[PDB]
């Protein structure tokens, strides 16, 4: 499956090469190689699958908004017709993240979630899967948008019910996710009561939580905590 | 609005 | 051959669409595109092939660099035996690197270089061809590495005749051509004294020019002039 | 060593 004849180890060992060489697409296929061995995935594994495709989709999205941006400033009045151009590669770029999201997802469904039965790899993988749906979201229009909508807060809350009973307050997973949830209330569900009101319940227990960390942890966990703080800031 | 930048491993 | 169903003025509109959303690939596909239509370029058709190519092959670069230094160390003594991976990535990688350099000169050569025949469309075309066989050069190693070497002098110097002939010392091109011919002298044909004198020869001749430039003019004569400034201050 | 960064049309 173009990866299929390479070793797990070898691809594991390419992926970070392909970090290094801010190479993500070759990440990306090379972790999809990776998981497609069979076997579950370490945290770090996790992590390389995280951030090959989240730089991947993340240049799509980025593409996308300039694109969308230019399409709506064309369909204003007073805007000269330009021709199909603009919507046509609007179209282009928003296939191709789509198929992004929809590989992910595939992989998340054959057979990671299934198979994660730790807290952290389990979560871990419900967050992606909420994260895949919300970029989806970003881009949909059409008769499953609202359905596409619930299956990103259905893998976020479902995350999150795990998160509560299995991980402390200032796991940088469980922040994670509670942050990327609070943009999913704030820019996806039409929620920023809802987005504020998890920001700061979480920003409070893990503030309360710290105490029991180590310098590392500390680090680790403050970082995320100051995420939380800066949507807090821009939102209030 | 930042979500997990994600981008450095 | 991909673009051949798309018109050539879509072709040319979705390539200013793709570098707004920094979409380099597209940007050169669809330049390739708008080439094979077989019509000479203008002059901001060349910019956009030039520029959508050198963003491609800048990207192929940098990665093999960091693969080539890693590469480097890892045969060092005291270093581990790591496999064969480093070396297999930094060849995909280069394999890729030369496709890109074949399919611009392919472009140049068929067939672009012998229609054009003014001074700035000729110019502009021969300095594309001394620089992609100059990014040949900098990971050939076998056979024809010196033939690679020649092809590149070849193509510069026949755009300096030309641009000394055709062109005023601020012409930006004739500027960027002999910053990049400098630089080939100094980085690939190990001839680091030619370097330094095209540099400041042209840097002098420049000088001696401005005085008949418009304002505009005057900046994007100046601005290649401090490049070569910066190289000068780098090599002596 | 410079050469015309090109990246920007
Ligand atoms: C989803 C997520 C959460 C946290 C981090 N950072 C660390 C240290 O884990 C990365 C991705
Ligand atoms: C090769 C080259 C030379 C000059 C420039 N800048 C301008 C204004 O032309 C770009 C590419
Ligand atoms: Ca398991
Ligand atoms: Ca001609
Ligand atoms: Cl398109
Ligand atoms: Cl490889
Ligand atoms: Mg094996
Ligand atoms: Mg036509």
């Amino acid at each position: 499956g173009a990866m299929g004849s390479m070793e797990r180890a070898s691809l594991i060992q390419k992926a970070k090469l392909a970090e290094q060489a801010e190479r993500y697409e070759d990440m990306a296929a090379f972790m999809k190689g990776a998981v497609e061995k069979g076997e579950e995935l370490s945290c770090e594994e996790r992590n390389l699958l995280s951030v090959a495709y989240k730089n991947v989709v993340g240049g799509q999205r980025a593409a996308w908004r300039v694109l969308s941006s230019i399409e709506q400033k064309s369909n204003e009045e007073g805007s000269e017709e330009k021709g199909p151009e603009v919507r046509e590669y609007r179209e282009k770029v928003e296939t191709e993240l789509q198929g992004v999201c929809d590989t992910v997802l595939g992989l998340l469904d054959s057979h990671l979630i299934k198979e994660a039965g730790d807290a952290e790899s389990r979560v871990f993988y419900l967050k992606m899967k909420g994260d895949y749906y919300r970029y989806l979201a970003e881009v949909a229009t059409g008769d499953d948008k609202k359905r596409i909508i619930d299956s990103a807060r259905s893998a976020y809350q479902e995350a999150m019910d795990i998160s509560k009973k299995e991980m402390p307050p200032t796991n940088p997973i469980r922040l994670g996710l509670a942050l990327n949830f609070s943009v999913f209330h704030y820019e996806i569900a039409n929620s920023p009561e809802e987005a504020i009101s998890l920001a700061k319940t979480t920003f409070d227990e893990a503030m309360a939580d710290l105490h029991t960390l180590s310098e590392d942890s500390y680090k680790d966990s403050t970082l995320i905590m100051q995420l939380l703080r800066d949507n807090l800031t821009l939102w209030t | 609005a930042g979500s997990i930048p994600g981008r450095r491993s």
